[PDB]
């Protein structure tokens, strides 16, 4: 693997809360959006895997 | 000559009531003090605005003097970041001596 | 890189090293090998965040050229710093002219 | 629908069965238990008192 | 600001210091005519007016009298050692507030600025029997610093129960706060806990039997290493002080004094613009005070800076004395523990409770919705 | 340039010593004061608060190795009576 | 037409002078060699009390109050009276404890000039940040300064929630401590 | 009977926090301009108070004109440091 | 200058000035003019149990300044490390490691 | 002479108030903060005592999008 | 310029140059920190969605707000400076009452709810404007209509009656 994938992706949701100047945390929309979709093809490849085998 | 001053069951009894009186002042109190606070804050945040606003446009100028005086002295503007993001600055140029004074 | 400073938080690099992040997840993977190549401009300016060492290079030679640049022109009459701490005042507008010299 | 049905960022883990919960509450945890789940915990727990005291008849402290 | 910092500064460090040192002269003559109308006989009554110069003499007696330190292999121990534990005793003054941030310094950290200056304090007493020429002597001396390090622990787990009712290290916003209640009251085992060990830290009696040993086991070849030096009376007594000063703070009032205003407003009701200003209570009647003469005098008079600065310290200088007075009464009313017996007081019965309480109080302080804002107000 | 000198005097420590077992537990310890103050010096400059959080876990081990080494240490004197080493 | 920057001296603002911490990384310094030359334990532990406050007030006047503090709390509070007590009660004779440092001395030039020429480049520019010299410039900030917190809050906004795993380890460092420092030294009963 | 000459060391010690007190507020009051001093201040009343001397020349200046006056966008101090960072 | 300085500073110089009147006043005279036992445990146990001690109550110090953020989620995180301390102690406690009963 | 606590518990407990009462006391206390956690505030909103919300500590910003304001432009300088 | 608190700061640096003439020009606010505190919940009252839309256009341009937010920045002066101007034709006597006060009892708003009280009543009567804390708890007085504060230094006098709006 030359790709590290990240054990604590959680880390996006760091930051001090208090305090907080206007405009100062980028917005990680896309980060978001790139999660979500690892999230949703996992779930599908799994489906795929017991529900083409159980039958 | 045992005397009621000093005996235990009236030693622990007042003894009780202070802290139960006491304790339900601190109650109270610490109540009030944390309504005070909301006040302070809700105060100090009406204002932020209008002190950001000041605070940036003064940004702003000494930002936009720094990049004139740097196109007038070195013949052009030496980027520091690859972004174009505004970053306020660590170190600035200061002229050679201070007013006399 | 923690996201929590001195104050009651945030850190002042922490913006850069999410930027940074944000670029290696969303852009490098296992498919692509270069994708991490878009980073290395990223990198630099949270190295930069944390050291300030390309701006300390710009401000010693800005400087420089400042301090030789006001060494060699003529002055007319320099403002004292009583005069400089009179600018602005609802009362002192004389000496906010000099300031500003206009 | 609240418009943001995936909200943080989280880890996905190659797991075989479909995902639940990353994070399930623990009145849930006992709620979704099997009667299965009961024996083996008990079955488990009295293993502990049990080989202390197999361990004493056998060699004695 | 209106004139140089430097002059204001110093106009504070002298108002403090030299009021402070007068005052720690007087609590020396206290002590002595204290203990003698318990005794039955009187203090000091020959020495000045009414004994009032007894300090002084007694103070300048000592520093015309010759030392007969060794100075062997030693001329920055003698001379600067003792004098650096004098330094450490006036450190802890300057965070002391006489009034609404009215101290040399305002500092956030105010509490772990003064256990820091304890911990600091410890080396005077582990030095100061280093010079003691006696096999046994010498170890009093580090059985009188286990005593003080073990009642630093107790000091300062108990000033951690204050600081959950106040959520701030500010001394001058931990006064504030007991606005709602002094701290004595909810925290009435914490004050007797903390009131026995400032006595154990102050190494006074009860509680002074490590020290009190050395004395017996001199013998008739040695000699002791404050033959001389005022310097450790004054570290002492001005230890003394400032215990009574900080349980003060953290448990009665501070400088808060019950304020009459609150009470007259709630019982006057007959408002008169006339000046009469009649009262509905039973005991009233129509008062004929001088709107001219004394109504705008007494009212300007109020509000003066001066004025409730002056009442702010003497709140607190009531306090003070309250409590140097327990100090004496009970130097005067108990014999000495045992050096094992007051360790197992510390470590066996008040660190106990005291750890117990560090669990129940925040415990009840999240039960009623109690926890207070740690930013600054008040 | 002052934890760099810090951590030179700690290593030196060990440098220059045959006969103190003393001086080595001194000499480790200045070496910790070292690395937290470089810590804590770094950490105002990035205005992070976690460098202040290492430093103070940093202390507390520190400590208790101070305790757990002076015990050790005399749990050897009480059996040697000497803590020097004949060199 | 006259300069647009103007330097001026601040007047009841003005902060603290940096002369101060050459003289305190000065005094430290010197302190530092103290402790390791000194013939007796006993005066190195005192050169080490004496360098352990200097590195305090250094922090204390950088504005680091609570770790400053907590220094002095724990070093010379603590650690260092548990190194009077055990020197002050040990049988030691200092003709023992001396070695001849000259047949060391050709080493120490040696490690002193290896060890410094390599550590040196690896420290941050912030670290060696300190004729034309670079000044720091600072300016107010509204949105960021609304309950401002004092490091000591701000440590515990984290130190319980976030990062609890490190106070539990140190917990168990801790009780470690206690129970194998009783054990190594106490009769049972 | 009351032994009024043991109480008389007790009253110096009260008279003494009360001359503290009483000229240590007096002359933070001057110190202040003839006005009450500041207490548990943070970054914003710091703040505050700069920008009162921005408006007025005075820290604890203070004015309600709604127009600041000329020159003021200007005199925003930056403060220079030579070490710290 | 800072009040904290020049308060240090008068400290310093009282100091100083009731050092010379014993210098330049209190009379002088030049003439200025080996066993081992065991030592108790128990010396280095008070050392021992307050550096441990001292440093939990230290960790807990940032605590009280911060509850309001902490609330009930730092108050569990701060009980967890208030009942691992108090283990010890009772080990303390039941072995009379202080060595004072 | 002294009980044992597992074999008799509550004369155990007994005899420790009377001869152990300062040990006793602590145990005690400290189990009494556990018995406030659990019991305290399910009484408190049985009787209407709410949590007041949390205060303040960053500018509250307002969510969704922006309302396109109308007003106070250069013009009105 | 940095955030950092300055520890050994000496001398300050102040430049001349002005904005460039493309940038629109605004009045700066010349009320200082008592004035602007007795105001404050009155500028909030009447200048919220405007000191809205300032922070949440900032956000919306995150390292680029300073610039690309200027013209909401020039909205909420304007705004500010209304209500300014709007208590000192109407509410002056009341105003300068109250924020003289403040001066005096460390900005701290308990130790002057009389002096607010009046002005309060004078803003709403002129200005309709009213004073409301967000989020304060209802099985409760709003400790700024309470007769008695616990932590003010003088005893409110019991005359002197909290202004509720209509009664
Ligand atoms: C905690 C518990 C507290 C309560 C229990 C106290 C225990 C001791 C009680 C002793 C007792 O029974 O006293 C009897 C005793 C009667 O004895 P006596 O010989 O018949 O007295 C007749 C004399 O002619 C009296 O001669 P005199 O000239 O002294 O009397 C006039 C006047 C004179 O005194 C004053 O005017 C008071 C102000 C003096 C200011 C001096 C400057 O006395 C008073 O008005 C009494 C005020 C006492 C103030 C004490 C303040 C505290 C001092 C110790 C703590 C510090 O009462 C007193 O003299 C004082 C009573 C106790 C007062 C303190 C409580
Ligand atoms: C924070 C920790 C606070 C712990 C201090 C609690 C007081 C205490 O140790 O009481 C012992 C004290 C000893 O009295 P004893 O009559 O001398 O006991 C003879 C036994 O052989 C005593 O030996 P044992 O091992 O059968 O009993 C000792 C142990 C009971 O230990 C066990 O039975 C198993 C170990 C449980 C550990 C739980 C850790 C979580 O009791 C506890 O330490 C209570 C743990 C729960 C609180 O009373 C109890 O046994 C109380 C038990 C409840
Ligand atoms: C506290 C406020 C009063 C302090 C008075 C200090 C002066 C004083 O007591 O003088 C006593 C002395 C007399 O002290 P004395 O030692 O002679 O007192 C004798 C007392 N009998 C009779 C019981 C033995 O008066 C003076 O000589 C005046 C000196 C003034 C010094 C400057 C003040
Ligand atoms: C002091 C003087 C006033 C109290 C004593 C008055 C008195 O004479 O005693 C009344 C009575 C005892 O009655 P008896 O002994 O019969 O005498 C009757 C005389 N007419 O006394 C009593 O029975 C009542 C005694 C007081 C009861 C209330 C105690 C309140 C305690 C508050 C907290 C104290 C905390 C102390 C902590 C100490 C820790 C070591
Ligand atoms: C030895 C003694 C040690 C005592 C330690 C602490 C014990 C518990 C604390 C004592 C009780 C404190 C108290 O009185 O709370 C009163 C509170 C009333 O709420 P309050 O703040 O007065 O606001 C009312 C506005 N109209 O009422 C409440 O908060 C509701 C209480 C419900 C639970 C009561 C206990 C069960
Ligand atoms: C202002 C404050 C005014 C009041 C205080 C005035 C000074 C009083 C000083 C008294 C100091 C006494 C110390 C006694 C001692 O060393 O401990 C005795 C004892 C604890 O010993 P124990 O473990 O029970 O051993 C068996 C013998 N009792 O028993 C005890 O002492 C334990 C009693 C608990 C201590 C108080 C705890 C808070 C309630
Ligand atoms: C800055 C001013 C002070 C500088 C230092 C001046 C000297 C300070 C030491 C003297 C102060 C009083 O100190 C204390 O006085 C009393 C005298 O009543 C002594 O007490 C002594 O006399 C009484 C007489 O009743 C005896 O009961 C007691 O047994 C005995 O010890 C104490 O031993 C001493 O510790
Ligand atoms: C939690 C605490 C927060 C506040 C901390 C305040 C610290 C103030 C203490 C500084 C003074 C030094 O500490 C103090 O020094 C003197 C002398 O060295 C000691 O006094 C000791 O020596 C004198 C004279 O030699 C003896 O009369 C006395 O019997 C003996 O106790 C005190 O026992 C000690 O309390
Ligand atoms: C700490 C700040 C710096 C120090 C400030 C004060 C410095 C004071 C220095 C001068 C001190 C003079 O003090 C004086 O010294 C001389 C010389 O030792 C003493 O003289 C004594 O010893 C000499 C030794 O030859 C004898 O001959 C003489 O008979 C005897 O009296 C005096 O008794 C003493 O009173
Ligand atoms: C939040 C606060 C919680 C407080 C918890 C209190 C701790 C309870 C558990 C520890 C106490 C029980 O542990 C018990 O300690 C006592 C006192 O040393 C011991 O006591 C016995 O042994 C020691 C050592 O030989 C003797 O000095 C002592 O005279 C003897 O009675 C018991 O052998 C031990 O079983
Ligand atoms: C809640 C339920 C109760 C939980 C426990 C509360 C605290 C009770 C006291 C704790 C110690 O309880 C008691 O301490 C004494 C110490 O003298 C010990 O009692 C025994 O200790 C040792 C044996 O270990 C014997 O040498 C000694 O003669 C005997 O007194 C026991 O350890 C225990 O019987």
């Amino acid at each position: 693997s030359r790709h590290i994938e990240l054990k604590y992706p959680e880390v996006f949701s760091h930051g001090s809360p208090f305090n907080v100047p206007a405009g100062f945390y980028p917005n990680l929309d896309h980060v978001i959006e790139h999660y979500r979709k690892q999230h949703l093809e996992e779930e599908e490849r799994k489906a795929k895997k017991l529900a083409a085998a159980a039958a | 000559p045992s005397r009621g001053l000093f005996r235990p069951r009236p030693l622990l009894a007042g003894a009780a009531v202070l802290m139960l009186y006491g304790w339900y002042k601190l109650v109270k109190g610490i109540r009030e003090q944390n309504e005070l606070a909301r006040e302070k804050m809700w105060a100090r945040i009406h204002l932020i605005p209008l002190l950001q606003a000041e605070e940036d446009r003064d940004h702003v100028r000494r930002y936009l003097a720094d990049q004139a005086r740097e196109k007038g002295l070195l013949g052009e503007n030496i980027k520091v970041y690859n972004s174009d993001r505004y970053v306020r600055p660590t170190f600035a140029v200061t002229p050679s001596k201070p007013a006399q004074e | 890189a923690s996201g929590y400073g001195l104050n009651g938080g945030p850190s002042r690099c922490f913006p850069f090293w999410q930027e940074l992040l944000a670029c290696y997840v969303t852009n490098s993977s296992e498919d692509n090998p270069d994708g991490k190549n878009k980073c290395i401009p990223v990198m630099e300016d949270y190295y930069e965040c944390l050291h300030h060492r390309k701006e300390a290079a710009r401000v010693r030679a800005l400087q420089a050229a400042y301090r030789e640049a006001e060494a060699k022109k003529l002055q007319e009459n320099p403002p004292t710093a009583g005069q400089i701490r009179n600018l602005g005042l609802l009362n002192k507008e004389e000496d906010t002219k000099k300031v500003h010299c206009a | 629908t609240p418009t943001q049905t995936y909200q943080f960022p989280s880890k996905t883990v190659k797991t075989d069965y479909p995902l639940i919960d990353n994070d399930p509450h623990f009145t849930r945890v006992i709620r979704y238990a099997r009667p299965s789940d009961y024996a083996h915990g008990l079955a488990a727990a009295a293993a502990g008192p049990a080989a202390l005291w197999l361990m004493e008849r056998i060699s004695p402290s | 600001m209106s004139y140089s910092q430097t002059i204001n500064s110093l106009v504070e460090v002298v108002l403090v210091l030299v009021p402070s040192l007068v005052g720690i002269a007087y609590v020396t003559v206290g002590e002595r005519k204290t203990m003698g109308s318990m005794q039955r006989r009187l203090g000091p009554n020959a020495v000045g007016i009414y004994g009032l110069l007894q300090a002084f003499a007694d103070a300048l007696k000592l520093l015309l009298k010759e030392y007969v330190g060794p100075t062997q292999a030693n001329l920055v121990l003698f001379f600067l050692g003792p004098v650096i534990t004098l330094i450490f005793s006036l450190l802890g003054y300057a965070v002391i507030p006489y009034g609404p941030g009215l101290a040399v310094n305002d500092l956030s950290t105010g509490i772990l600025y003064m256990l820091a200056v304890s911990s600091l304090a410890t080396y005077g007493i582990l030095l100061a029997g280093w010079s003691a020429n006696s096999k046994y002597a010498f170890l009093g001396s580090l059985r009188s610093t286990a005593q003080l390090i073990s009642y630093e622990l107790v000091l300062s787990s108990s000033i951690l129960l204050v600081i959950m009712l106040s959520g701030s290290l500010s001394l001058t916003v931990i006064v504030e706060s007991q606005r709602a209640i002094w701290y004595i009251l909810p925290l009435l085992p914490v004050f007797i806990i903390f009131f026995i060990g400032s006595v154990a830290e102050t190494n006074r009696a009860p509680f002074d039997l490590a020290e009190a040993e050395s004395e017996l086991v001199s013998g008739f070849m040695t000699e002791h290493a404050a033959v001389i030096f005022v310097f450790f009376f004054l570290a002492e007594y001005g230890s003394i002080v400032l215990m009574c000063i900080l349980t003060s703070i953290l448990f009665l009032g501070g400088y808060l004094l019950i304020s009459l205003l609150d009470i007259i407003y709630n019982n006057l009701l007959s408002w008169i613009v006339i000046g009469k200003y009649i009262i509905f209570i039973f005991p009233f009647w129509g008062p004929v005070f001088i709107d001219l003469g004394l109504y705008e005098i007494i009212s300007y008079l109020y509000n003066a800076p001066t004025v409730e600065g002056s009442f702010y310290g003497l709140s607190l200088g009531v306090k003070t004395s309250i409590l140097i007075f327990v100090f004496i009464w009970t130097r005067a009313s108990f014999p000495r523990i045992r050096f094992d017996q007051l360790m197992s007081f510390c470590w066996t019965v008040l660190l106990p409770i005291l750890f117990a309480l560090i669990v129940l109080v925040p415990c009840i302080l999240y039960s009623f919705n109690i926890f207070p804002v740690n930013i600054s107000l008040l | 340039n002052i934890t760099l000198i810090l951590f030179l005097i700690g290593i030196l420590g060990f440098v220059l010593n045959r006969k103190n077992i003393i001086l080595m537990l001194i000499s480790i310890e200045i070496m910790l004061l070292s690395i937290t103050f470089l810590i804590l010096l770094s950490s105002l400059n990035m205005d992070d608060i976690i460098g202040q959080t290492y430093a103070i876990y940093i202390i507390v081990v520190a400590g208790a190795e101070s305790a757990i080494g002076l015990g050790i240490l005399v749990a050897f004197y009480r059996l040697r009576g000497s803590i020097a080493i004949e060199y | 037409s006259q300069i647009s920057l103007l330097l001026l001296k601040e007047i009841y603002t003005n902060g603290s002078t940096h002369i101060m911490l050459d003289i305190l990384s000065v005094l430290a310094v010197i302190s530092g060699i103290c402790v390791i030359i000194s013939k007796n334990p006993i005066v190195s532990v005192l050169h080490l009390i004496g360098l352990f406050a200097y590195v305090s007030f250094y922090l204390i006047l950088i504005g680091l109050n609570f770790v400053g503090l907590s220094y002095l709390i724990v070093y010379i509070g603590a650690v260092s009276i548990l190194f009077l007590f055990i020197l002050m009660l040990i049988n030691i004779r200092t003709s023992e404890l001396q070695s001849n440092t000259s047949n060391s001395i050709p080493l120490t030039i040696l490690v002193g000039i290896i060890i410094s020429s390599f550590l040196f480049k690896m420290l941050p520019y912030g670290v060696i940040i300190s004729k034309n010299d670079l000044f720091f410039i600072t300016s107010k900030i509204w949105d960021g300064a609304l309950a401002e917190n004092n490091h000591i809050s701000s440590i515990g906004n984290i130190m319980y929630t976030n990062y609890n795993v490190w106070l539990i380890l140190a917990s168990f460092i801790l009780l470690l401590a206690m129970v194998g420092a009783i054990v190594i030294t106490i009769k049972p009963r | 009977p009351v032994p009024f000459e043991t109480l008389i060391p007790y009253g110096i010690i009260i008279a003494m926090f009360g001359v503290t007190g009483a000229g240590m507020a007096k002359v933070r009051h001057m110190f202040n301009g003839d006005k009450r001093h500041r207490w548990s201040v943070d970054q914003w009343d710091k703040q505050q108070m700069e920008r009162d001397r921005r408006l007025t020349g005075h820290l604890r200046g203070q004015t309600d004109n709604p127009i600041a006056p000329p020159g003021f966008e200007f005199n925003n101090p930056w403060k220079v440091x030579x070490x710290x960072x | 200058m800072s009040a904290m300085s020049i308060y240090i500073i008068f400290v310093s110089i009282i100091a100083i000035l009731f050092l010379a009147i014993d210098l330049i006043f209190a009379p002088h005279n030049p003439y200025k003019e080996q066993s081992r036992s065991p030592f108790n445990i128990s010396f280095f146990i008070y050392g021992l149990v307050f550096l441990l001690l001292d440093l939990e109550i230290l960790l807990l110090y940032p605590f009280a300044v911060s509850e309001y953020v902490n609330s009930a989620y730092g108050l569990a995180a701060a009980l967890i490390f208030i009942g691992i301390i108090t283990i010890g102690f009772v080990y303390e406690l039941g072995h009379d490691a202080l060595k004072v009963h | 002479t002294t009980p044992r606590f597992w074999s008799t518990p509550l004369k155990y407990c007994r005899w420790a108030a009377r001869e152990r009462p300062a040990l006793f006391f602590s145990v005690v206390i400290g189990a009494l903060g556990p018995v406030t956690l659990a019991t305290v505030p399910p009484l408190r909103r049985l009787i209407g005592d709410v949590d007041a919300a949390p205060i303040p500590l960053t500018y509250p910003i307002p969510p969704g999008p922006r309302k396109q304001l109308k007003g106070y432009d250069d013009d009105t300088e | 310029m940095a955030t950092r608190k300055p520890a050994f700061n000496q001398h300050v640096l102040l430049d001349t140059t002005p904005l460039p003439d493309s940038i629109p020009k605004v009045k700066e606010i010349g009320a200082s920190s008592a004035p602007l505190l007795s105001a404050s919940f009155f500028i909030g009252a009447r200048c919220k969605d405007y000191n809205d839309d300032y922070m949440q256009c900032k956000n919306e341009n995150p390292g680029r707000g300073e610039f690309e937010c200027l013209k909401e920045g020039r909205r909420v002066t304007r705004c500010a400076r209304s209500v300014l101007k709007d208590i000192n034709t109407h509410c002056l006597e009341q105003f300068r009452a109250h924020w003289q006060c403040l001066d005096n009892n460390n900005q701290q708003l308990w130790q002057c709810r009389p002096a607010e009280w009046k002005l309060n009543k004078c803003v709403y009567e002129n200005l309709k404007l009213e004073k409301v804390i967000p989020d304060q708890p209802k099985n409760s007085t709003p400790v700024h209509l309470r007769q008695r504060q616990i932590f003010a230094h003088h005893a409110i006098p019991p005359w002197e009656r909290p202004f509720i709006p209509g009664q």
